């Protein structure tokens, strides 16, 4: 089907790198996170891989993929076989000369000596996980790669009126029972039926002081005297990235209705009422 | 999708610091209390430093013509302290069109994608008693306010 | 990490050669010694190659490198290999005709006559060891390689209305136990982390109130008040989704070295009954 | 690191030969006693020989329009004495930007990166009474300072 | 016969060893099983043999002619581990930590054998009881590809088992019962349509025609026996037609439905 | 099953000699010893064979006899493509060098008996095959070659003959042969529970003396600072509530035992 | 040991004969001799053979293995003068002017051979006492590319000379001398230096460290072989320092006449 908002223009693109393996942002904290500071981030492992050049992007690539029909004397098509299998891979035109940028271009510094990288001969394995983010509009096409070997894919660039840079092509390896890479969108890929709602029981009034985790972290502890506006303020003070204002709250006399942009749950249950006031089900 | 705005309506906001559209007056701290404005107004109420913007070409995108649109604005500065002042009047806008479009920076009409220069800052002949004209064309991308 | 100082953009570069094995300047020498006279300075032994011209530079480059994707009948995609061992060299464009500049291109001369410049026939042994300085502003960007053998990389050009150029190869091999070659400057490699801190400049006791920004995000109204958790705690708690205790301020006498995960700014400063808040900056 | 500044900051203490900006005459040695400056006195402060700087295009470098720049100025020099000390003082301060740019000179608003002519010394009409004019565009190239 | 379903690219595949005589999983398990972990198989005792090479596929050859024939399989191994040095050299012939010792001379060395061959989602099996293994020929290494240890599998008789099976349960003694194609008329509101067979058409049938005035539509020119060649047979609105010819739509002119035909192959 | 990490691409290596007999470097040793020096290493006696040639990798062939119906002896080679033309690669190709004057190399009609121990190490990022055997048998494979834009090579074929009931060959590697269950953990005593001290030894090599009560940073500093290539970092170490225990790439063992009170220090593995 | 300076390309070489028996010249000769003239040696007696093709360089192949080896030479001469046919057809045996004449078969034709082949500054040289000279092959013709003789030279033993020998001074039967490093303090009156030795780091060594002091912080490296196997004698300045790894600069603070130290052997 035609949908206007999942069309994308690339304005900028963000590009990160971690030890192989490390999990990217989950896609409900892709919408919430800022892309300049990874240190701020929940997924800590990540950093940024350097300047680009900011009329660019990273250039997504393969080769192979020839692929060609074949049949039998009785008939003619029946198949076609890929002859080659798609090796895929994303080139990143750094522009720093910083000893974190040349690290991707030529693996580690094989020098001790303050002041100099130091270059030795023959092949070196240099592999990463490669997180990238491509920002346009208010969305965020994340795109994540848990092993990527990283190769020189052209030698350095310099130049008098436009600015060095030294390439680094990315290619995409698997790694256990992982896929090969993922697309990272909450609102485009495997998406809900649009309202998600969780129902918080009343009836146990008797009561006592439980608490809420919201997208894992706690709003402190919340009486059995609760109100719809007093619950709303208390999940809202959760510090987690996200305001009072995104979350929707409403009530039907035994039971609260609670909506947002992240996954709610009961933390620790304190109640006379048995179970009544400590129910969170969706 | 909602549709595409006129180029003023997110210019504006941008080159201002607020998205209150009937106050002239900037609040943007590199060049603060600037009257931005699109139509220079009776010499009994035109207030100097002032920048002009104003739409001088650029055309929608052809991929897409209601999804993506990429006006050109000629911006012009004018003051009447000196012309070292108008020149850096005009670099502190650019400052804040090249930072506003890093950030895709939302407004209530659209949102500004990307800038570009297709002519540079440069100086000319004022229309207006002893002021210094600077201006440029700007190439700008601008994208639909979701909904 | 996304440090500026670090892009380049070479203005100029000067090219230096010496016998096999020379030892280039020290990194902290390339800050002050002067590029024109490569006799004057500590480390001798190096000279200027002779008038390269002034708007392009030497030329980066590699032959091999041709590298490719592997498995198994079970598992494809398992590594990436090097089929062709990457062979870095450099092109410079000599464009003077002196004995010393056409030596480094046809080897040494094979007449000892006065006023003549004689070539025998076949293959020439003609290695140095190579100095390069890409000058940018201030940065300094040294490049050594301790063998290189330097050969003809295309004919002599000679032109009606441009000048005529001695195109040099320098194809860089291992010498000994040293590094293939090199990158110098001071500032970039093997350097101390430098974590930034952001300076809250407050100008003692003074009458009002100003704002800061967290990650973009504007904490509360901030008077002029005392330190420590009183500044820390209104750092934190933005909505920030970063815990206070990621932060750190410190017993910095007058003005105070904010540090943290997040970038911070200041939004206003209303605080006019004296000197004022009056900056932010790093 | 810093702001680029307005071109005036960067190749006026070049031509001029020092760092205070308040003091127009220069004294490099090959324009001994020139008046240098953006904009040209009254007619009851004029002094000949002049030479007068104007920014008259070029844009922000497309690929980090932060860290580079690339202004055209206009350069015009102008006598009172004859047409050949009119083209000899415009080659002579020419040679000045091609060796400050060789050197990477240092000014306290920006670094002069490099310099390229795109129109040279072409002769032409004056707009002052019994006085010679010659100018040209150079496309020069800026650095922000380092902090 | 024609089984377009049954053309085989050997686009990737696997290689497992057991002691002298263990059975494969049977034909419906090796269409369910876990391939990457056979310590996890109901039909226990299969060992997960080195990454086989991406190119030297199993060779399935045999070396006589006419005197009688022995079954080989050479095998390109591309791993370095224990688990590959004890098939091309036979067993580890040194205690000690961290090596692994060769005796010269010839030495007995038996397995039992299972391939499997995966293609999209058919996965046929190749299973022997009893192989005897040997040095096909010299360790292949190389600076730019997997080095590579070349072993044959002769085949041997066993306890009167067969030599090797083929596994596969959709084409092996499976039940050969004949297509049918379906005349689903949709709709059927009212008008005509034609069929046509073996590429020519019918002519005319009703859309409220009865089974056998659809049989007596087919028998066009050049049919089978008209009316005992085909096989017509309602249920729901539809009918199964079967026979000797292929059947399909020629041209639906029905007052309403979304289609005429649904069609086996 | 399916180890990607023993897959193996021979992208650099090294080709030693001995005389008959001698030992090569042992599984745990081979990990640390530098390829480029043998006179550095543990085993005394290795040499290095010149440059070997860069694309005619050896050959691990044999020429023995096939049979499948119920005529098969074998012998087994290795082929090594030298590069240098000095004495150490000529006695390799020719066999001894049969004229005593300076600067000339002479051979004499007829075969010549050229008998040596062999040892081969295969590098890939760290992992290291090694292959070693004790009395290998050389001769010529084929003419010595010359090329004008391409480096002359002495072909060699070394064939392979069982000596004094050792094996015929051997592949080392201490992560992938025999290779253990789970990673070896030493327990160390203390039933000599007080005053004076006592020197573990490593590898073989003596801790020099360290004292009774000491903490096991103060342990792990002994045992990770004594003349052997593995670092400070390679060894892991703990004292607990009856017992110290000690981990890392080495064998480590009691050695002597000066301990004034108790049994003395003696206890082996968990 | 790993000889660079010892590996052979064959960029030019030269080819002569002369009567059987006669000597080559020396080791320390054959780097100094003028090899475009023969005449002009002390060591006289040698003929030069003329032109030998850059494709085809000659082979040193041999025949038997396993019964007896017999070595060779393949020769591909590319004159069609006297000097080359001698070779290839043995001696002339007509006697008039212009005129090389062959009788029916079964020529004797021994001589000694000499081959000299010459990368940039490395001479090896090749001397046989006896040779039988011999076709290899056709003469080959072509429109576009030198015809050739070619001749196999078959080796012979003579008078208990050896079969052939290769000469060359740097070589064969050179001294053993151990590797020596330097070390060059640079004039240093102030500060520390470094050795790498292997890959290891040494601790710091100051300025005005004795012969001694050297010793003990180039062993305790972490090391891989203990303090007894170096030998490190200063000479002035300097030291010079032996043993059985790698040793170099490393990191230096030296703030004397060079701010560096170097270890240039």
């Amino acid at each position: 089907a035609l949908k206007d908002d999942a069309v994308l223009i690339a304005a900028r693109g963000y590009v990160y790198t971690a030890a192989v393996g490390t999990a990217a942002p989950t896609p409900s904290q892709l919408k919430l996170i800022d892309l300049e500071h990874p240190e701020a981030w929940d997924r800590t492992g990540w950093d940024l891989v350097g300047h680009t050049s900011e009329d660019d992007l990273p250039e997504f690539g393969f080769d192979g993929g020839d692929s060609e029909v074949r049949g039998s004397w009785q008939k003619k098509k029946l198949r076609e076989v890929e002859t080659e299998e798609i090796a895929d891979y994303v080139v990143i035109n750094l522009t720093q000369f910083d000893e974190t940028a040349l690290e991707l271009y030529f693996g580690p510094n094989q020098s001790a000596t303050p002041g100099i990288f130091g270059v030795k001969s023959g092949s070196v394995v240099n592999e990463r996980a490669l997180l990238i983010v491509i920002v346009d509009n208010d969305v965020r096409l994340g795109f994540h790669a848990r092993k990527a070997s990283l190769k020189r894919e052209d030698a350095i660039s310099l130049a008098t009126d436009e600015f060095g840079a030294l390439p680094v092509r990315a290619t995409f390896l698997d790694y256990q029972s992982y896929n090969l890479y993922e697309w990272i969108e909450e609102d485009w890929f495997n998406a809900v039926d649009a309202p998600v709602v969780y129902l918080l029981d009343l009836g146990g009034a008797t009561g006592g002081d439980y608490t809420l985790l919201v997208g894992g972290k706690s709003t402190g502890d919340i009486a059995y005297n609760a109100n719809a506006s007093a619950i709303k303020t208390a999940i809202g003070a959760v510090d987690d990235g996200v305001a009072e204002s995104a979350w929707t709250v409403t009530a039907d006399g035994s039971d609260f209705e609670i909506s947002g942009p992240l996954a709610v749950a009961l933390g620790v249950d304190s109640t006379t009422g048995g179970s009544g006031v400590t129910v969170d089900v969706v | 999708a909602g549709k595409l705005p006129i180029v003023g309506e997110v210019v504006l906001p941008i080159l201002r610091g607020h998205e209150d559209l009937s106050n002239p007056i900037s609040t943007v701290p590199s060049l603060a209390g600037v009257h931005v404005g699109t139509w220079v107004e009776d010499i009994d109420s035109r207030t100097f430093p002032l920048i002009t913007v104003r739409r001088v070409g650029g055309t929608r995108s052809p991929e897409h013509p209601t999804l993506f649109t990429q006006p050109v604005v000629e911006m012009t500065a004018y003051s009447a302290a000196d012309l070292p002042t108008t020149e850096q009047m005009y670099e502190d806008a650019l400052e804040v069109l090249y930072r506003a479009a890093r950030l895709q920076t939302k407004t209530p009409a659209g949102y500004l994608h990307s800038v570009t220069e297709t002519l540079g800052a440069s100086h000319g002949p004022s229309p207006f008693d002893r002021t210094w004209r600077v201006f440029g064309l700007i190439r700008l991308g601008i994208r639909p306010p979701k909904n």
